[PDB]
Order: C-alpha cells, then sequence, then structure tokens
C-alpha cells in the first residue's frame, strides 16, 4: 500500500495473508467471508504469464495478523486449504476479466477480537455505495512504493472514480467485472494498491446498518501511485452469484 | 453520485494483455 | 444458502461492537453525503 498509514490493532479482522509454502514468501492479501471461506483474486493463484500456477497444498493462510513477519502468539491462526475455486471465466490471458477465486478452509476458523468475517454486498448496498466519488479501504502487507515492505498491515482510503476516466486511463480493456479507484491528479491527495496487495479486499462501511461490505478486489495496476492511473478493483457484486453458486454447491 | 460499477449480474455470452504493460502490477 | 452470510458479519469485535471509531473511517462516512 502506497501512501497509507499503519492499520489499527482490530481495523481489518477479516484480513487474510496467503503465504506460499515453498519458497516461503507473502504471496497476496485475501478476506475472510465466513468461518471456512476465504476470497482472494484469481490470478494470485493462477497467472501463467508469471509462471503462478498453485494447489491447496501449495499454500497456506495466515489470518488474523498485524505484524507482517513476527508470529503473533495467541492471536493470529494459521489454516490448510481443502480446495480452491477459480472462476472457470477468468481471463488471464488477456485483462484479469472475472479475477476471482475461492478458497475452502479444512477446518473452520474460531472468530475472535481480531479475526471476523466481512459481508458481501447485497444489492440495495451495493446500488447506495458503489458510485463515483464514494470512498472504499484497502488494506494489505504489500509494498510501500512501487520501486520496501511494511513492518505492519497498512490501510488507506481511496474514492471510486467515474468509469470513463478508468477507461481512458489505462490501454487494458476494462469490463463490467471491474472497476477503478484512486485520487485524480488535480485532487492533492495520493495512495494505491501495490506489489504484494493483490487478493486483498477494498471495503466499504454502510451507513444504513454499520456493516462492512466488500465490494472490491485488489486486481491490478499500471505501476503504484502514478499520476493519472489508478488501481483496478474486481467488482464483487457483479460475480456474487458465482460466489453463492460455489458455496450452495460445495460449503457446508 | 454517478454509478462506478453496474448494478447487474456477469452471465454466459479482446485487446491488450497485461503483462505486456510496463510497471503492471 | 450462504445468502447474506454470516448473521455477524461485518460487525468488527475492537469498534462497532464496542461503539468505538476507527481513525479513518469518518472519511469514509463523508464521502457518502452527497453536494449540492
Ligand atoms: C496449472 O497446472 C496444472 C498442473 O500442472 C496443469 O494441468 C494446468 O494446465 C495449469 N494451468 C494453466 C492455465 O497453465
Ligand atoms: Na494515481
Amino acid at each position: 500500500i502506497v501512501e497509507g498509514s499503519d492499520a489499527e490493532i482490530g481495523m481489518s479482522p477479516w484480513q487474510v495473508m496467503l503465504f506460499r509454502k515453498s519458497p516461503q514468501e507473502l504471496l497476496c492479501g485475501a478476506s475472510l467471508i465466513s468461518d471456512r471461506w476465504v476470497l482472494t483474486a484469481a490470478h494470485c493463484l493462477l497467472y501463467p504469464p508469471w509462471d503462478k500456477n498453485f494447489t491447496e497444498n501449495d499454500l497456506l493462510v495466515r489470518i488474523g495478523k498485524h505484524s507482517r513477519t513476527r508470529y503473533e502468539r495467541n492471536i493470529e491462526k494459521i489454516s490448510m486449504l481443502e480446495k480452491i475455486y477459480i472462476h472457470p471465466r477468468y481471463n488471464w490471458r488477456e485483462n484479469l476479466d472475472r479475477d476471482i477465486a475461492l478458497m475452502k478452509l479444512k477446518k473452520p476458523v474460531a472468530f475472535s477480537d481480531y479475526i471476523h468475517p466481512v459481508c458481501l454486498p447485497d444489492r440495495e448496498t451495493a446500488a447506495s455505495l458503489l458510485q463515483a466519488g464514494y470512498k472504499g479501504r484497502v488494506t494489505g502487507w504489500g509494498n510501500l512504493k512501487e520501486t520496501g515492505q511494511p513492518s505492519v498491515l497498512q490501510v488507506v482510503n481511496l474514492p471510486i472514480v467515474e468509469r470513463p476516466v478508468c477507461k481512458d486511463s489505462t490501454r487494458i480493456r476494462i469490463t463490467d467485472n471491474m472497476f477503478c479507484a484512486g485520487y485524480k491528479p488535480d485532487e492533492g491527495k495520493r495512495g494505491d494498491a501495490c506489489e504484494g496487495d493483490s487478493g486483498g479486499p477494498f471495503v466499504m462501511k454502510s451507513p444504513f446498518n454499520n456493516r462492512w461490505y466488500q465490494m472490491g478486489i485488489v486486481s491490478w495496476g499500471e505501476g503504484c501511485d502514478r499520476d493519472g492511473k489508478y488501481g483496478f478493483y474486481t467488482h464483487v457484486f457483479r460475480l456474487k452469484k458465482w460466489i453463492q453458486k460455489v458455496i450452495d454447491q460445495f460449503g457446508e | 453520485g454517478e454509478p462506478g460499477a453496474p448494478i447487474d449480474y456477469d452471465e454466459y455470452g479482446g485487446g491488450t494483455p497485461l503483462h505486456e504493460i510496463p510497471g503492471i502490477r | 444458502t450462504f445468502g447474506s452470510g454470516e448473521a455477524d458479519c461485518g460487525l468488527r469485535p475492537l469498534f462497532e461492537k464496542k461503539s468505538l471509531e476507527d481513525k479513518t473511517e469518518r472519511e469514509l462516512l463523508e464521502s457518502y453525503i452527497d453536494g449540492r
């Protein structure tokens, strides 16, 4: 996260760290959506152009964390993956269309002050909040600058950007399964996701019921915090019927 | 106040690859 | 069915459940109030 700040303790209790077993390295962010289900970006698990192609046993997840590196005694919990589900129409060859994946934990994780699931948006929540200029919040342990790793989880608040401005900012084909967020050059403020933040959540707090909702997944960007560029995010609501199909068919 | 993303659902029924863009992440 | 998800989702133990605000959530709320 570029131009953010340290998260507060307990600020993002749905935050999940995706950790590669061998060689050991932080792969991506992710989010907890129930005691058994973790949501991430498909490209964190499958992206052949960068030689990424992970199965359930290649990875583990760490939940409840704040420090990037320190073992957090009686706070963090490690979990194994029983199954990975990548969107069957995820477009890794081109533009990361449908950049979404679910991971089923082998054992349910116990909730705590530091571990708690985020909500997925209903239709009214999505309509009321997915508006240009409305701010969401991005969290992760990714790089602090484009060219530099944080000691603790970082947080930044960023406004959703009008779709034509998103499209003008990039040579990539932007689909209805993506939105972009970030400050414009004239706005002064800065901030972006960066390498290592992929797969983490873009969340918004409903002023109607006080709950945090996951509206986006950190998907891709051209650099980090560049003037005239914006971070792109998976449009979670638009893919929610797939999420619910996976949980209806394979959840318990 | 303008929609940032459409309120509908992805259903069944191409350009530059992301990896070709300098600085892509 | 998963449906709405956890009945308790999105309410943080150390914030909403204690009636405590985090350091920047006000910035989000203010951005959800429209102009004229
Ligand atoms: C990922 O790896 C599996 C097992 O090696 C292979 O069968 C599959 O074709 C790979 N997927 C892609 C998209 O390369
Ligand atoms: Na920018």
